[PDB]
């Protein structure tokens, strides 16, 4: 065995563990989610596991979807000098075209044999795994300050008397047993002798700190396009209440969509409809209020 | 002969720093923020 | 879909041929 | 209509058995 | 132009520090390191007025 | 109809098992 | 459902056969 504990400022190591674990957790959660936002009229007719596509797109490798046996299996694809042949690395096994491939972008609208590359972002300047590191430390220390604020927001009622058995019988039989009408000696024995340590310099501070945590989440959120935007259009709470500057959050949402524009180039080739929409739906009540067809009653209940 | 034990009385003070050199972290602490003051430009033109 | 199915059958037949002369 | 589905099911059954002994 | 001057000059000096005040060499540095920016509540100090609006 | 497709599926499986038993 | 029921009966018959030669 080996044991000799520090003190009870162990909490001052537990506090910094909460901050450190919050940064690690929020960082890898936020990129645990971020490669699924778009999902684009999900599997109309096309054999793509789009989850495996979007995970590949957020490590910035240019995937290439084409035909394999007329059914659109993904492949990897790493002034205008045109690409034609299957020179690139190919991830499937025997489903390779073994024939004339092409990029279907500008050779014509809708004619050439399909192997179209899809960028994550049309013009690439900085990776957004750096922006997610940029705010999560700032977010980490505001989560530190919230946790440190509510950890010292606890309150005792200090009794103050010369020690051995004068005031103990008082609080036992007449405060925590709830008793009104306790009788005492005239020796100033509650003339502000019992005192309260309060932290009312802490609870007005508490709510404003939560609002700073909240709008910093929103200021990370609208950067990476994930937004509450369309419902904010129909709710009429459009500007300076949701302090987000709508023209910037509809801006950063749009760059990721027109990065995945070459799926429309593919969609024009084989005669089908694939639009890169932007997912904001969460179900069992939204699907109920949009239909209210009695077959949807036998589906849910 | 069995002479020249000058390579040998170093031994109880050469295992000693090897003992207390790398086994420190259960015995000590990492706190207190010692300041370091190191040589501005005036010491450079010195 | 039928055309795709036919294409798949043709490909499998070709693969089968490419392994045995019979 | 029913055949279209069974014909699709058996072609995948042939394809996932040909690849068990394929040169591919 | 000069009202844009006054806005830029106003937000350029709107930045804020928390001044510690003590006789210098290594009394209060260990304080702020291990107990303010590491977020720690319950820091214990000497009775020598050492935060009585210090 | 669909029972006919099931009867076609079962005789194909029986023929595959018979080819699994006897070498040809 | 009828097809599923038929399949279940076939499976049970096969199981019964697999236990006795009679």
């Amino acid at each position: 065995r080996g044991l000799n504990v520090e003190l009870s400022k162990e909490i001052s190591k537990r506090v910094v563990e909460h901050r450190n674990r919050f940064k690690r957790l929020m960082f890898n959660r936020y990129l645990e989610f971020l490669p699924l936002l778009i999902n684009y009229t999900n599997r109309d007719t096309v054999g793509i596991d789009f989850i495996q596509l979007e995970s590949a797109l957020r490590q910035n490798i240019n995937v290439v979807v084409g035909e394999a046996r007329n059914k659109q299996i993904m492949i990897l694809g790493y002034q205008k000098r045109l690409t034609k042949e299957d020179i690139y690395f190919i991830v499937p096994d025997y489903l390779i075209p073994d024939d004339c491939l092409q990029i279907h972008k500008l050779y014509d609208n809708c004619m050439s044999g399909n192997f179209v590359v899809m960028q994550n972002k049309p013009i690439q300047y900085n990776s957004d795994i750096e922006i997610i590191e940029h705010y999560t430390d700032e977010l980490a220390e505001v989560a530190l300050s919230r946790f440190s604020l509510i950890m010292q927001a606890k309150f005792s009622k200090i009794f103050k008397s010369e020690i051995n058995d004068e005031s103990i019988n008082q609080l036992v039989s007449e405060i925590y047993n709830g008793a009104p009408f306790v009788k005492m000696s005239p020796m100033f024995n509650a003339d502000d002798d019992i005192i309260d340590l309060t932290s009312n310099s802490v609870i007005p501070a508490l709510t404003e700190m939560k609002r700073e945590y909240q709008n910093k989440i929103s200021e990370l959120s609208n950067y990476l396009g994930i937004n509450s935007l369309a419902v904010d259009k129909e709710s009429g709470v459009s500007d300076e209440e949701a302090k987000s500057n709508r023209g910037f959050t509809t801006s950063n949402s749009n760059i990721y969509l027109k990065g995945r524009e070459p799926i429309t180039f593919l969609s024009k080739r084989y005669g089908l409809d694939i639009k890169p929409y932007y997912d904001d739906e969460t179900t069992s009540k939204i699907s109920m209020v949009d239909t209210l067809k009695d077959e949807s009653s036998d589906i849910n209940g | 002969e069995n002479d020249f034990k000058y390579f040998d009385d170093i031994r109880p003070f050469l295992d000693e720093i090897y003992k207390t050199r790398e086994r420190y972290t259960p015995f000590y602490d990492d706190r207190a923020d010692y300041n370091t003051n190191s040589k501005s430009y005036y010491d450079y033109i010195s | 879909v039928v055309l795709e199915q036919r294409i798949a059958s043709l490909e499998q037949q070709v693969t089968t041929f490419l392994s045995s002369q019979m």
